[PDB]
């Protein structure tokens, strides 16, 4: 459940044109917001691995 | 080798003897608890996946 | 022997005056919360029984 840049599927350089109007809702938690404003800070914690 | 690939297991886990594989293809992970803290420009908000 | 008999009902509960009793059976106890912590040599887990 992780985010790597590779999946792009492009070496070098370019600029990306989000589309903010389509963001599904998969999996919501309390936390989860879709509209973001200003500076997004988000501070986690993992515990009780098993 | 098995002093050096034992050591590269996590502190957490120690596996017991026996282990009956029945098929050609094996998942393996962890249960972990992740407690999430959203800050913006709109105010916070607080979740947890538990 | 009132003032015997009294002091056995725990400290937290103070009965009313009145009890309109209608059947031949009356369950009686409470509602607590529980707070489990489980670990083992697998890994470790935290629930809450409400």
């Amino acid at each position: 459940g992780r985010f790597l840049y590779t999946d792009v599927k492009y070496e070098g350089q370019t600029a990306f044109l989000v589309d903010m109007d389509t963001v599904k809702a998969r999996d919501h938690c309390w936390v989860s917001i879709v509209d973001p404003n200003g500076t997004m800070n988000l501070s986690y914690k993992m515990t009780n691995f098993r | 080798m098995s002093s050096l690939l034992n050591s590269l297991l996590p502190e957490y886990f120690k596996p017991k003897t026996n282990l009956n594989i029945n098929s050609s293809r094996v998942q393996y992970g962890f249960n972990a608890r992740i407690d999430m803290q959203y800050e913006d420009d709109s105010g916070t908000r607080k979740g947890s996946r538990p």
